[PDB]
RNA sequence: CAGUAACGGCGAGUGAACAGGGAAGAGCCCAGCGCCGAAUCCCCGCCCCGCGGCGGGGCGCGGGAAAUGUGGCGUACGGAAG
RNA sequence: GGCGCGCCGGGCCCGGGUCUUCCCGGAGUCGGGUUGCUUGGGAAUGCAGCCCAAAGCGGGUGGUAAACUCCAUCUAAGGCU
RNA sequence: ACACGUGCGCGAGUCGGGGGCUACGAAAGCCGCCGUGGCGCAAUGAAGGUGAAGGCCGGCGCCGCCGGCCGAGGUGGGAUCC
């Protein structure tokens, strides 16, 4: 909508909302990211700290699939398997624990953030954190490794 | 004392039973066949040697196969190639110590 | 939601229009410069015709191009969310009964 | 077969046998014109590989190309640009001298169609290449179904477009990590995709 | 020039980009163009599967994707040989072949053997002359139920085995899973210099 | 994927690839190595069908190309012979 | 102008499996040095000039130069589509 | 392209935009074993990599296992309720 805009309310004025002294000239600061170490240094220092310079090692042919390891917390570990299993786990008499194949749902590591509800599990996760191990052992479960 | 299959370490990966498969016929290209050995052995007797081979030979006859190694590494191309050339120029030279004996 | 969904999906059956890229810029025009008592407009190169020394390049110049010629890579089509699309039809059928 | 013996003898170019023949023929080739018809292949063996079947309509021109790189054609070495484009002497032409040979054989013999070519000698000043030419209109080629691909209008002037085996090697195509810059058709086709805004209708 | 807290952003519009703007007013006409050709082909390949020949069960490469299964290029030559299909006859009866595909596992091999076993039983084979049913053909009452298979032929589905709940055993409770991974890291990395210092010692 | 790995007075700027999801989907032929008596090819004369894409069948101590290699089998997925 | 139903004209006298004896590859080209252009390609991604010049359990690739190992992965310097 | 404000939808999800299925209509409707993928749900480190509460009561004036229950802070000010 061109009619809702500021351009329509600037018909009848003169400078069109770009100053009478400092006129709307073409590029009075240089084009793009110019003067980043010269006359736009203070903007870059105050708002983009670290912009200039190198750090760390160059890795030439980086493929993003070699370093693929999507993580799930213990906070939402039970949401991977149906709500029926968590119901059927507690009520039944045997003491059989349900299996949460974390790789089936599309995560390769189990991090240990949430309070894990006090009933056993067997977690077939590809990787584990040290806490995520301790939480499952504490509730009374298995940290089954898989590849 | 039972382990699990782990996705990282010295013996990583998923469980796979391996098929005893014959290596494909493209793999055996450049294998020295009975007949093509004879042809290169035949043309060697007809043609002779390249001047750089003959110069490298005369560096092996004075028994300097580093100054001969450093030579062929400039002449033929790489280190892997110049080493194989030194191995084979010494092999044709061993037969000249045989063929003159009797 | 009926107004919003109607007035975005009605932009989708809309054919492009544009001024030709060469329109106004099919001349060899060149400004007379800083004398000659004329206003520095790119004047059409010499001849025995009406156009000889008129004024070619500019939105204001007769002949010429327009200001910011309309391009066919204007975003003609506005995409709406499926849930919002559904909640236009649910509301539209609902008002039909009343 | 004799061809395998000629094949491996032609790999011993530093031998006394071939250094006599590559020199005495290279003399004979200088005395001839820069482009003339050879009555046969100089190498019967090499021409077999590159597709020369010795039947009527198959032609072989021995053309020579003046040896060296390419110096920039500018008057008195003055390129009136930025110090990058000041270069003239140590510059190199993008296509090989074997490809420069084929596209003189094919340009001269416009009626014929260039198959391939092979090296037959080099001096300080010249290289010498036999260029295999084919008649698209001789009925020996026009009827043979495995050599009637050249007889179709798609293969007019292969040598001029870098479709000949020598011509292809100047382009930088092939599969894998080394040949990314000509993925698609060519270096020109790669460039276009990468510098085209796919401005979708909806976006 | 930057005004305040903005994003240090770099548009790729420093070239003559307006010449090479690819617009998509072709799109709805293209979708009809492809669809008209897809129909006209399907009516040509008259009783045959519309989507084309069978593709094998293929694992995706790279550790990201090897939990998934695709449609491949074509069947391996040992997948056809163990199945008992000739590589030149496979193509004619609607089986994709590629000679490039190795077989490293018996799992993927015997899965794609069992794939071709399911296919040939599903296959209905017309005589090359209507008035002459030859020996390697099917029966007339089984030839009249032949309909074009809309969708990809024997669609390749990604399913996990039905495992039930277990009473957790005492090695499973007492498997230090974190320290196992951290030991394995060291036993992969340091191994080379243990075998090197075992040479020196 | 990705304005990413990387390039860059590492400044301004530049900048792919694989995997994955689709459209389409199709594979192949030689030389060489060898085997069969060049088993192969182009063209001229006559008869005969026949075509406004000059092709088909004869019939000729008719000519030529070709052993400096034509044709059939066969090409890395192996192949050939018994 | 397609598309098969029946005759006839001439062509074509073909397969598959196991077994054992044999056969098996493109060179002034790869490759190396150097120069210039080039690329996202960084101790050189590609291309070209000149020079050096291969091998046959070989050769190429394996995104950091090199030596020493295993391994993996394709068959380059010919062609059609 | 980015930022922030505001309106709408859904909500730890969300979105087909690319593809596919069925005059106005090149529209619209549909897909979910088309959610590939994007962004969000996890950060930090140059990288190798690592990756987000505890105290108690006991079995051997304690210490690592054995065990048990309750357990996502505290203070101050706080619209609103009581």
């Amino acid at each position: 909508p061109s009619r809702l805009r500021k351009t329509r309310k600037l018909r009848g004025h003169v400078s069109h909302g770009h100053g009478r002294i400092g006129k709307h000239r073409k590029h009075p600061g240089g084009r793009g990211n110019a003067g980043g170490m010269h006359h736009h240094r203070i903007n870059f220092d105050k708002y983009h700290p670290g912009y200039f310079g190198k750090v760390g090692m160059r890795h030439y042919h980086l493929k993003r699939n070699q370093s693929f390891c999507p993580t799930v917390n213990l906070d939402k570990l039970w949401t991977l398997v149906s709500e029926q299993t968590r119901v059927n786990a507690a009520k039944n008499k045997t003491g059989a624990a349900p299996i949460i194949d974390v790789v089936r749902s599309g995560y390769y590591k189990v991090l240990g953030k949430g309070k894990l509800p006090k009933q056993p599990v067997i977690v077939k996760a590809k990787f584990f954190s040290r806490r995520a191990e301790e939480k499952i052992k504490g509730v009374g479960g298995a940290c089954v490794l898989v590849a | 004392a039972l382990r699990y299959p782990m996705a990282v370490g010295l013996n990583k990966g998923h469980k796979v039973t391996k098929n005893v498969s014959k290596p494909r016929h493209s793999r055996r290209r450049g294998r020295l066949t009975k007949h093509t050995k004879f042809v290169r052995d035949m043309i060697r007797e007809v043609c002779g040697f390249a001047p750089y081979e003959r110069r490298a030979m005369e560096l092996l006859k004075v028994s300097k196969d580093k100054r001969a190694l450093k030579f062929i590494k400039k002449r033929v191309g790489t280190h892997i190639r110049a080493k194989r050339k030194r191995e084979e120029l010494s092999s044709v030279l061993a037969a000249m110590r045989k063929a003159a004996a009797k | 939601i009926v107004n919003f969904v109607h007035t975005n999906l009605r932009k989708n059956n809309r054919q492009p229009y544009a001024v030709s890229e060469l329109a106004g810029h099919q001349t060899s025009a060149e400004s007379w410069g800083t004398g000659r008592a004329v206003a520095r407009i790119p004047r059409v190169r010499g001849g025995g015709t009406h156009r000889s020394g008129q004024g070619a390049f500019g939105n204001m110049c007769r002949g010429g191009r327009m200001f910011a010629p309309t391009k066919t890579w204007r975003r003609w089509h506005r995409r709406v969310n499926t849930t919002q699309k559904r909640y236009a039809i649910c509301s539209a059928l609902a008002a039909s009964a009343l | 077969g004799a061809y395998k013996y000629i094949q491996e003898l032609w790999r011993k170019k530093q031998s006394d046998v071939m250094r006599f023949l590559l020199r005495v023929r290279c003399w004979q080739y200088r005395q001839l014109s820069a482009l003339h018809r050879a009555p046969r292949p100089t190498r019967p063996d090499k021409a077999r590989r590159l597709g020369y079947k010795a039947k009527q309509g198959y032609v072989i021109y021995r053309i020579r190309v003046r040896r060296g790189g390419r110096k920039r054609p500018v008057p008195k070495g003055a390129t009136y640009g930025k110090p990058v484009h000041h270069g003239v002497n140590q510059l190199k032409f993008a296509r090989s001298l074997q490809s420069v040979a084929e596209e003189r054989a094919g340009r001269h013999c416009g009626a014929l169609r260039v198959l391939n070519s092979y090296w037959v000698g080099e001096d300080s000043t010249y290289k010498f290449f036999e260029v295999i030419l084919i008649d698209p209109f001789h009925k020996a080629i026009r009827r043979n179904p495995d050599t009637q691909w050249i007889t179709k209008p798609v293969h007019k002037h292969r040598e001029m477009r870098g479709l000949t085996s020598a011509g292809r090697k100047s382009r930088g195509l092939g599969k894998g990590h080394k040949f990314h810059h000509t993925i698609g058709g060519s270096r020109r086709a790669a460039w276009r995709r990468r510098n085209t805004l796919q401005l979708h209708r909806y976006r | 020039a930057p005004s305040r807290n903005g994003m240090i952003l770099k548009p790729h519009f420093h070239k003559d980009w307006q010449r090479r703007v690819a617009t998509w007013f072709n799109q709805p006409a293209r979708k009809i163009r492809r669809r008209k050709a897809r129909q006209a082909r399907a009516r040509r390949i008259a009783p045959r599967p519309a989507a084309g020949p069978i593709r094998p069960i293929v694992r995706c490469p790279t550790v990201r994707y090897h939990t998934k299964v695709r449609a491949g290029r074509g069947f391996s030559l040992e997948e056809l040989r163990v199945a008992g299909i000739h590589k030149k006859v496979a193509r004619t009866i609607g089986i994709s072949v590629d000679p490039r595909r190795r077989n490293k596992s018996t799992e993927s091999l015997q899965a794609n053997v069992q794939r071709l076993k399911e296919y040939r039983s599903k296959l209905v084979l017309f005589p090359r002359k209507p008035s002459a049913p030859k020996k390697g053909d099917s029966s007339a009452e089984e030839l009249k139920l032949a309909t074009q298979l809309t969708g990809p032929v024997m669609p390749i589905r990604n399913v996990f085995k039905k495992e039930k709940a277990r009473v957790i055993t005492e090695e499973e409770k007492n498997f230090k899973a974190f320290a196992s991974l951290r030991m394995a890291r060291a036993n992969a990395r340091l191994f080379g210099i243990r075998a090197k210092r075992a040479k020196e010692a």
